RNA sequence: ACCUCGGAGCAGAACCCAACCUCCGAGCAGUACAUGCUAAGACUUCACCAGUCAAAGCGAACCUCAAUUGAUCCAAUAACUUGACCAACGGAACAAGUUACCCUAGGGAUAACAGCGCAAUCCUAUUCUAGAGUCCAUAUCAACAAUAGGGUUUACGACCUCGAUGUUGGAUCAGGACAUCCCGAUGGUGCAGCCGCUAUUAAAGGUUCGUUUGUUCAACGAUUAAAGUCCUACGUGAUCUGAGUUCAGACCGGAGUAAUCCAGGUCGGUUUCUAUCUACUUUAAAUUCCUCCCUGUACGAAAGGACAAGAGAAAUAAGGCCUACUUCACAAAGCGCCUUCCCCCGUAAAUGAUAUCAUCUCAACUUAGAUACCCACACCCACCCAAGAACAGGGUU
RNA sequence: GUACCCUAACCGUGCAAAGGUAGCAUAAUCACUUGUUCCUUAAAUAGGGACCUGUAUGAAUGGCUCCACGAGGGUUCAGCUGUCUCUUACUUUUAACCAGUGAAAUUGACCUGCCCGUGAAGAGGCGGGCAUAACACAGCAAGACGAGAAGACCCUAUGGAGCU
RNA sequence: ACCCCUAUACCUUCUGCAUAAUGAAUUAACUAGAAAUAACUUUGCAAGGAGAGCCAAAGCUAAGACCCCCGAAACCAGACGAGCUACCUAAGAACAGCUAAAAGAGCACACCCGUCUAUGUAGCAAAAUAGUGGGAAGAUUUAUAGGUAGAGGCGACAAACCUACCGAGCCUGGUGAUAGCUGGUUGUCCAAGAUAGAAUCUUAGUUCAACUUUAAAUUUGCCCACAGAACCAAAUCCCCUUGUAAAUUUAACUGUUAGUCCAAAGAGGAACAGCUCUUUGGACACUAGGAAAAAACCUUGUAGAGAGAGUAAAAAAUUUAACACCCAUAGUAGGCCUAAAAGCAGCCACCAAUUAAGAAAGCGUUCAAGCUCAACACCCACUACCUAAAAAAUCCCAAACAUAUA
């Protein structure tokens, strides 16, 4: 999101073009485990949004 | 960790034991449920447990009729008095059609 | 950490369906006092036990809730009835630690080492062009992100091995990859020269000695052209060591009532093997540094300061020999002496079409671009030998 | 909390039975740890001296010095030497050959090769290729996951035993 | 006879073994299924049967036919052991020489012990040899008898030693201890035969169910037509026809209940794993052909002989980057801002002369200056394929071949 959005806003032309996301926020929450540490145990804890 | 616990309970074997069709006896259960899906009709009592039973011997009709809540039921009452006009409720139920008469008269004496 | 019961998802629609899977709860409360008796037919938590609904009938009247629970024996009681966080919840009436002093039966059904699978982690290359580099993306470095590869780390899995696959470093001998540390060739530079940085090609040859530490590593001293990165059962213990690490003894600090223990330190501590089979046991083209001159030349404001060509001197490696020196003495050796010869490909240019210019050309085309050793062969009884384990070989005029 | 950092002679508060005293001190000592400084060496994770809540020292769980003693552990001057740079020569045993006597572990059968791949995941025996007359003797230890010992580590068993 | 072709020993164990997992040199001999309750079969008699007892709403009596072997560490009882060793008792013995003459003193023999190294490791030796060492007038060493014994003795505590494996001696007996664990289990031939789960001091086992087997009795069993199954995707349930021949019940039991890959729907992990966990369906644990060897992918199943034939699955294709030429005066150093910012630091506007040039699209300048593009003319004509890598360790790996009619 970042890459897109400093690349877009560095490229793009202010008074003559407009810019909008068809993608919402990263709203999908993704965990991962303790590194190390072995199969089982519960779930991990969230750690990003996708 | 895996601070979830419970959860182990078996399945409840729920569900129709007599479908549509099935030559049912007095007082064979036709289905189980743990809510009201389907609904006593004709010839066809309700247990405690919402179970569905025939209170005759015959064969099993699933139909699907109107809903006239008893005007005690308060939820169902305040349901029907917030449906807004021209609708009508529709819920399915079952039905027990009987087989046999209820009986035959025959001779007995001469007198 | 959990052990029993229930609801939702996984498991979308008859039933069922697991995970140390994701969430929420339960170990009651309230009403009634016919919450009395009895009896067709059914359901059923995949068995059983247990649990669930119920027509009619007798007698009266005119239960909510989801789980909300515990068998048998036995105990209490005249009887009806009532007794466990028996929660390890199908419950043994009542029993904890520790063992490195340990033992037995097994298990690669299961961990440590190694291999293997995978690549989260680690490493590399490329794409994109923000940014840094006075300016300038691309001399050099490089964010966000993308694509691909490698199998050196730390993991993860538990697939061979527990009727043994012996272990960390070191010695010895090294085989290989190139992702090249040096030596060779080339392109670029923010390359004047010397030095550098970066990229292409190159695995023939080489890659030091010491102090501390068991160390791999790491720090330091002195060099060198350089003191490469890895794989090889973290190469190699039937070739060696045993400093370390995880047997039995002991001490210190701590833990524990104690036995005893510590993924903490310290002193000490047995390393067996007569080789059956495979494999193998003599394959002659050497590299590098330094000195002189070139030359204080090219270059450069100066300071600094080459590359080619050539000459010499060494060192190592390979092969060999004793004239002297030395260990020594009809001889074997080095600390001594003698000899050691080919290229290597990245790219830079000329002519010239497709595309009547130009263009080094996956256009036709042009240029840079081995010899040596061995080689005959029933004299053989025997003897000698610089030849040799035996055999074989050479000499015996 | 209080004297620029550090540190409190000092003040306040709470608990205990008492709150570690003298002495020593980076230890034969949990991590930090190769603590800081000086000597020793060209170079020191070694050794000695010094500082040090030692945030887990400490007083018959005996604390701290000191004289002798120690096949105890560590450091070191000088000398000595094949310990090594870097190995060589000789003698004896062993060895090899001839003669006499004559074992043991081991052994499914073997007419018992190399490379790459495959496969119960490391092949002499499978696939593709290569090599290939037969047979002794000496030597080597890379392989036969070589021999030995129903793993001395780990787990399991409603298997044991010793100790508290 | 070899040379050709084909062919990965056996047993056990396991999801799966050529496995580099176990056992086996070989021969001969020896070496491992014992029985009840019931059932089934065949007789005898029959409302009774059996040579008392017992059973009997067709039963009773008799026979047949069904349930292994080896192995612990252990526990207990009674004996035997202190000629080794631990300690003690009785009465004995030995200790040269030197220092100094006193010493659990020093050097050092005999003698006792065993620090370190080397050899040896089925050895000379079930702990030795050689050198080097500690002590050697004492808490010393040693000969002879005697004593203390295992629920113990003894110990200058090493949990040491007690007749060459003492965390508790040895022998005999209980004892054919026990083993949910390993190993083994011996003639021929045929047939049926593959794994939902629940409890459990249980997950290395067992019981019930499930599947499987046999013998009987009976009638429906699978595939399924329409209609039917809830509010908050693939499919399934039910199901008459139809195609077929199985199904249910009764009686008797064993065994399986430690599971692997592939396709699909998911969950955990890294949208890692030959990873772990469910479900549906295959295959494997049974044959054969193919994908190189090959468990799980594809083809194919019911067994014999043949020197017949038709077929099934079944052999990888790809090779990439040329792009123009010629020309350029000028209203102006447009205005504002700035020291200047001139087309090009930032803003407003973007007109306008020549035939034809943006109040300028990139560069480039402190700013300037400069050079390319868009523009005239020029002319054959914009010629326009719209695409893209490489690495590792013993030695590349069939040989090859573009062209004779499916
Ligand atoms: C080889 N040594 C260092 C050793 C090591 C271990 N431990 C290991 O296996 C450790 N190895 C690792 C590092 C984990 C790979 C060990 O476990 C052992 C032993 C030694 C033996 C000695 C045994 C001895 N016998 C059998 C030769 C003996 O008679 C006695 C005795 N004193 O009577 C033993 O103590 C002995 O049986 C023994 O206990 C040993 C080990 O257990
Ligand atoms: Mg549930
Ligand atoms: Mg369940
Ligand atoms: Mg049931
Ligand atoms: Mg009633
Ligand atoms: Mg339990
Ligand atoms: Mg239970
Ligand atoms: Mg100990
Ligand atoms: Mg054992
Ligand atoms: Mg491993
Ligand atoms: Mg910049
Ligand atoms: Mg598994
Ligand atoms: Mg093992
Ligand atoms: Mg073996
Ligand atoms: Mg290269
Ligand atoms: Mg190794
Ligand atoms: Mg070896
Ligand atoms: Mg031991
Ligand atoms: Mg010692
Ligand atoms: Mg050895
Ligand atoms: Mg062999
Ligand atoms: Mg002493
Ligand atoms: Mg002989
Ligand atoms: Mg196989
Ligand atoms: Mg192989
Ligand atoms: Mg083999
Ligand atoms: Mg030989
Ligand atoms: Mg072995
Ligand atoms: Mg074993
Ligand atoms: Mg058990
Ligand atoms: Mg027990
Ligand atoms: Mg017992
Ligand atoms: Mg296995
Ligand atoms: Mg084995
Ligand atoms: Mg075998
Ligand atoms: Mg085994
Ligand atoms: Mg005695
Ligand atoms: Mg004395
Ligand atoms: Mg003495
Ligand atoms: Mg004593
Ligand atoms: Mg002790
Ligand atoms: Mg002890
Ligand atoms: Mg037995
Ligand atoms: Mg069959
Ligand atoms: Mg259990
Ligand atoms: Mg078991
Ligand atoms: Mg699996």
């Amino acid at each position: 999101f970042e890459m897109m959005r400093l690349t877009i806003n560095r490229s793009m032309d202010p008074k003559n073009m407009f810019a909008i996301w068809r993608v919402p926020a990263p709203f999908k929450p993704i965990t991962r485990k303790s590194v190390g540490h072995r199969m089982g145990g519960g779930k991990g804890a969230i750690d990003h949004y996708v | 960790s895996s601070k979830n616990l419970g959860g182990k309970s078996s399945g409840r074997r729920q569900g129709i034991k007599k479908m549509e069709g099935h030559y049912v006896h007095a007082g064979n259960i036709i289905a189980t449920q743990r809510h009201f899906r389907w609904h006593p009709g004709a010839h066809v009592g309700v247990g405690k447990n919402k179970c569905l039973y025939a209170l005759e011997e015959g064969i099993v009709r699933y139909t699907k009729e109107v809903y006239v809540p008893h005007p005690r039921n308060t939820e169902a009452v305040d349901l029907i008095t917030r449906l807004p006009k021209g609708a009508v409720l529709y819920k399915t139920f079952v039905h027990v059609v009987p087989a046999k008469p209820e009986g035959t008269f025959k001779l007995v004496a001469m007198l």
